């Protein structure tokens, strides 16, 4: 009896396929999606998150420090000011190119070409062209993005919230102390 | 135009307040584009 | 401890540790005491030379420091305390940021290191760039590293009394009590 | 590993595990390992508290600036209780991140106390064999190396040394923090504290 | 590992790979190269603009005039930093143009060093073997041939002189700009850059 690595109180699935086929399984599908779509296509979703939300925070505290001379905006107002300027209507262009291209991959893996899930081939620089650190980093890439989703959505959140530039702290959490031990009153 | 880096600073530092107190929700649900019927009205595409 | 150098005449041939610090003391830690006592005796001899060449009436460093800022090396008095005090803080983050690099080479570049099985003491740079005890045998350096070790010991005692000097007034004799 | 084995059963307790309560009876091997990594956590952070407490209270400050403008007097001035609040955030946070970062370098070595390693024996070279990450060859314990000096029964008496100082530590810094908050509760403690 | 194979490695750092971070073991082979050629063209980049900004720095300037109502003293006149934007824009376009065609014919050499070929190693003559192109056969770098008068062994000193100097004018022209931004930030740069 296999039982779930991330929740051992649990059987494995089995559309979560064999223990290990994709980097990462630690059996985490309380809800079980699996059973619904199919797991290439859920990774290949993965994939495409992670790549995004990381793109997507690092531009976020970019944008928080530098921006260029023609985009006089901050990050919120950004996508609203360059919506009128015109500039996301070419990326959402060029990024559909570049979609339309991957979802005829996805097209073709789901129907069985032989492509992994998330494989475009992109691979200049040579990293993970030895097979031997090639599952490390496809780990490491799940790893990082997974964790860049919660950071981008924390990131968006906060900055709405707080209304302040990098940090997304609150002016209490900046100025004062958070690591106070004399007793506190009622307001931080 | 101003080719960036070229006739122009390349990366420019940006604009920021230093610190504050957190905006009211009103504030900015009422603004939001998804939460507000302005919003949702600018909300719109444009050609 | 007794198979370590700069045991001399004027211990009597045997090791000045009283306070037994050395029985505590395993080959790494010995190797650390010895590293420090090389670095303390250099800094000191090195300061007391200042200071003395400072102080006494040597002839200084011609020319400014900073053109702009208008300060001098005669400006800057011979009070050696008070000179430290009135030379720029760009230069004295520079004087203490050059040092650290040294430290931090010497620490890293030297690769078998003086815990991990190493000469205390051996800044691989900061040594004789003409080559000039490059001959000698190894009895007259190892002669020489015992006159290092004795004159620096002499040299930290005599920069401790400057200091108490400029403290504590009137503390040493043969120091004036302003420094 | 098992509460027979293990240190610290002293004379102040006559020579017998002193366990009142039947916690080590109850609990499993690797709970008892997780009190004693516990225990010994506990007495080490103490001791240092108990002695940073006392020279806050004796007012004897490094001389210099904690940062421009505030000085160790300045930050000293009002009491050890205070001084804490009086340091800046800045400096409290470095502090922080390092203590995280200690914490999760000894946390992350493979022979956990719980799965088969000494608990207590906190590894040295913490920061060492990680990848993307370069720190020198600093052991967090005896960085000069004197425990080298000594042997095996030797270095077993000042483990037991180590954890009866220990509790005493922990005894301690509670009473500090107790007679700061409830003045009275621990006399033999003066307006200093 | 190719990493093994290098003269980068040196003293300063032991005789040992200076990898701290552990960089060159997380990668295949080909960016190992990749690193090489970056590491060397940036070195080299970065010594042409240090000795030009203290060139700069020093208001030293060509007997003449970079335009037809610039003068080379009146565009230097401000500083090294302010000197790029004061440059005329066709002068800008032209150098941008002319690094473009060294870095495509330096690229379009099917050796390379990604897939199979010395790293570091710029073809001499990059505009040669170009079908339907013509160069004057400057060879790129030792148009004079100095490299020619010297040993194998050397040319391998010189190469690990090449990478001590690439990367200490990598930090050095950092250095200058760095200074400019955050005054202070280098103390060893005065108010003039
Ligand atoms: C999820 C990805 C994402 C998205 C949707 C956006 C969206 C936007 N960015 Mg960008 N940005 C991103 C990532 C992203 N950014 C990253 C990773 C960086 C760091 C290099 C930046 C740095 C950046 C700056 C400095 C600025 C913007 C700005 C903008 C706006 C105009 C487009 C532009 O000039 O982009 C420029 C984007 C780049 C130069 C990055 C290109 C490289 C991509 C990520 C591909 C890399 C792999 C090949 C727009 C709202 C402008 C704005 O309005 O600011 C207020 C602006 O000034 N972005
Ligand atoms: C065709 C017009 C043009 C030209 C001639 C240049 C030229 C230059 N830009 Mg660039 N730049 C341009 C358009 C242009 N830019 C545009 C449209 C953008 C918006 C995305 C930028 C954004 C930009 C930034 C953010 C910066 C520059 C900078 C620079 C300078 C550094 C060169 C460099 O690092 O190249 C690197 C180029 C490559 C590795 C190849 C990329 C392009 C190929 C075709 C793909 C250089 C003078 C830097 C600067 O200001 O330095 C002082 C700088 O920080 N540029
Ligand atoms: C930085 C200071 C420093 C250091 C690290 C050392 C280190 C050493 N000295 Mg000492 N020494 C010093 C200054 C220092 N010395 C000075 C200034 C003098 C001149 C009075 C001497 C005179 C001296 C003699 C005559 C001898 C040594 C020797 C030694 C070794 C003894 C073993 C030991 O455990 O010592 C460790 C010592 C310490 C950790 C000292 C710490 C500071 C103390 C506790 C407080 C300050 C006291 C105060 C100024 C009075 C060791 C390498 C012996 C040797 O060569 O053995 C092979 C030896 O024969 N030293
Ligand atoms: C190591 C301790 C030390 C310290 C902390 C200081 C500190 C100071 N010295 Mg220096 N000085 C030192 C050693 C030291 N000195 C030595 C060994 C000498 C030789 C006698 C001097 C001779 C000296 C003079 C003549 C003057 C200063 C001055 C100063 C002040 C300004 C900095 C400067 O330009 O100094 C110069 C510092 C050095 C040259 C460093 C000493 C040499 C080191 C150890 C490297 C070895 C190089 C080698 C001998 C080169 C041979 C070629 C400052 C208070 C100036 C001042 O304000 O006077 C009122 C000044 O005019 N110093
Ligand atoms: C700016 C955002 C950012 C970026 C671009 C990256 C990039 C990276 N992270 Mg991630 N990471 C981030 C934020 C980011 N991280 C944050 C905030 C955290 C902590 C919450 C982590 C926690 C984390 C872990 C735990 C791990 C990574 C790893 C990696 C690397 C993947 C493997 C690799 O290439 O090894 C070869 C590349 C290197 C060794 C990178 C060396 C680069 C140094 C650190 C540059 C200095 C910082 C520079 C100024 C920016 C990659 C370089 C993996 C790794 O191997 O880390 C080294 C890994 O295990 N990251
Ligand atoms: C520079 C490099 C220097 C190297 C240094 C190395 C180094 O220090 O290593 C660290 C180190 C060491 C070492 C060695 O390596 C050495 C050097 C040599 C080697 O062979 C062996 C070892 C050992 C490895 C030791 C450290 C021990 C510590 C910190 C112990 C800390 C201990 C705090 C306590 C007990 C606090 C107690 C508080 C109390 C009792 C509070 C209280 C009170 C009072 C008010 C007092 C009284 C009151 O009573 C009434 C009211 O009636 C009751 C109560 C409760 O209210
Ligand atoms: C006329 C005929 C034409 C002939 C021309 C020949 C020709 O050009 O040959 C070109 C050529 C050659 C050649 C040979 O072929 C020849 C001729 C004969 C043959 O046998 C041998 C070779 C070699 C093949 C090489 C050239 C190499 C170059 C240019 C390297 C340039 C390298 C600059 C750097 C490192 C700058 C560094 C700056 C730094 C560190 C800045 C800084 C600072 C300070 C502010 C200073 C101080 C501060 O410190 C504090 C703050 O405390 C620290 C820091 C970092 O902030
Ligand atoms: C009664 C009373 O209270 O008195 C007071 C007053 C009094 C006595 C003044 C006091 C004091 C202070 C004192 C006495 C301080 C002493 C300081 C001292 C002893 C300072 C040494 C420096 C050595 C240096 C810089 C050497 C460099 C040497 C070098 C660079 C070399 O060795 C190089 C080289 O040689 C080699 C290795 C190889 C050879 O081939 C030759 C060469 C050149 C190539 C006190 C303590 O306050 C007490
Ligand atoms: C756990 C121990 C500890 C470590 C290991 C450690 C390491 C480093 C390193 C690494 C090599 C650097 C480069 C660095 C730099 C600075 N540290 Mg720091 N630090 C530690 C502790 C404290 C405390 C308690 C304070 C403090 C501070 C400063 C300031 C002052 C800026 C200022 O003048 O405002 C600067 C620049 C003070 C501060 O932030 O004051 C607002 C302050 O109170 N640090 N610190
Ligand atoms: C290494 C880089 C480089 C190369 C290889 C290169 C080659 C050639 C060739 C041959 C192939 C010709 C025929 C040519 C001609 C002119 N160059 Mg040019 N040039 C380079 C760099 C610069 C810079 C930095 C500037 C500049 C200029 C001019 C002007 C002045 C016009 C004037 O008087 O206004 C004229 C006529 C200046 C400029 O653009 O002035 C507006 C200016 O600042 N060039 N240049
Ligand atoms: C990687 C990946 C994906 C992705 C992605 C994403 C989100 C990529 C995002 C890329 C991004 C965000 C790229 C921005 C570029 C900006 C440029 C070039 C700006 C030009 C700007 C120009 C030419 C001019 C600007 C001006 O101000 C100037 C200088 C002068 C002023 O007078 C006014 C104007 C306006 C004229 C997929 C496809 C979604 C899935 C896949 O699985 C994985």
């Amino acid at each position: 009896v296999v039982y779930s690595e991330a929740l051992p109180f649990l059987v494995r699935r089995e559309s979560l396929g064999p223990v290990g086929a994709l980097v990462g399984d630690v059996g985490f599908d309380p809800l079980g999606f699996t059973e619904i779509l199919p797991l290439a296509w859920l990774r290949e979703a993965e994939i495409k998150h992670c790549r995004t939300a990381m793109l997507a925070t690092f531009g976020f505290a970019f944008t928080d420090f530098w921006h260029f001379p023609g985009f006089d905006y901050t990050t919120l107002e950004a996508h609203d000011a360059v919506i009128a300027q015109g500039g996301m209507s070419q990326l959402l262009l060029w990024i559909g190119l570049l979609e339309v291209f991957s979802a005829i991959s996805i097209d073709q893996m789901l129907r069985g070409s032989g492509r992994e899930p998330g494989d475009y081939g992109f691979d200049p620089l040579g990293f993970a062209s030895d097979p031997a650190k090639k599952a490390d980093l496809q780990m490491k890439e799940l790893a990082n993005g997974r964790l860049a989703m919660f950071a981008f959505g924390g990131f968006v959140t906060q900055s709405v919230l707080t209304g302040n530039t990098f940090p997304y702290l609150f002016d209490y959490q900046t100025a004062g102390d958070i690591v106070a031990i004399a007793a506190q009153g009622a307001s931080p | 135009m101003t080719i960036p880096g070229l006739n122009a600073p390349g990366l420019v530092p940006a604009t920021k307040k230093p610190a504050g107190a957190k905006p009211s929700f009103e504030s900015y649900r009422d603004t939001s584009h998804f939460w507000s019927s302005q919003g949702i009205m600018d909300s719109v595409p444009k050609v | 401890v007794s198979d370590m150098e700069g045991t001399g005449p004027e211990t009597g041939g045997k090791v000045f540790d009283p306070m037994g610090l050395s029985k505590i003391a395993s080959a790494e830690t010995l190797a650390w005491y010895r590293a420090a006592e090389l670095k303390h005796s250099r800094v000191a001899m090195a300061a007391v030379t200042g200071w003395a060449w400072v102080s006494s009436g040597g002839p200084l460093f011609p020319g400014y420091l900073s053109v702009e800022q208008g300060v001098t090396f005669e400006s800057l008095g011979r009070d050696g305390y008070a000179a430290w005090a009135a030379v720029p803080e760009a230069g004295k983050f520079q004087i203490l940021g050059v040092i650290g690099i040294l430290e931090i080479l010497s620490e890293s570049a030297v690769k078998p290191h003086y815990m991990a099985g190493g000469t205390p003491g051996k800044v691989p740079l900061l040594w004789d760039p003409l080559g000039f005890t490059a001959k000698l045998s190894p009895e007259t350096l190892a002669r020489k590293r015992l006159a290092e070790l004795k004159n620096g010991r002499l040299a930290m005692i005599g920069v401790m009394s400057l200091v108490s000097a400029h403290f504590i007034p009137n503390s040493v004799p043969l120091l004036p009590g302003s420094v | 590993a098992l509460v027979d084995s293990m240190e610290g059963v002293g004379e102040e307790t006559g020579g017998q595990i002193w366990d009142p309560l039947g916690i080590s009876e109850a609990v499993s091997d690797e709970a008892v390992m997780w009190f004693r990594a516990s225990e010994l956590k506990h007495g080490r952070v103490a001791m240092l508290a108990s002695v940073g407490y006392l020279v806050g209270a004796a007012k004897i400050s490094f001389p210099g600036e904690l940062a421009k403008g505030v000085t160790f007097a300045s930050v000293a001035a009002n009491g050890p209780y205070q001084a804490w609040d009086a340091v800046p955030q800045a400096g409290k946070l470095q502090i922080l991140s390092i203590i995280l970062a200690l914490e999760w370098a000894t946390e992350a070595k493979k022979p956990h106390y719980m799965r088969g390693g000494v608990p207590g024996k906190i590894e040295q070279l913490p920061f060492d064999g990680i990848q993307g990450l370069w720190a020198p060859k600093i052991k967090f314990w005896d960085p000069l190396n004197f425990t080298g000096a000594l042997s095996a029964e030797q270095k077993a008496r000042k483990r037991k040394a180590e954890l009866k100082n220990g509790r005493l530590a922990m005894i301690g810094i509670i009473s500090f923090i107790t007679g700061h908050n409830l003045p009275g509760s621990v006399p033999a403690l003066d307006s200093s504290f």
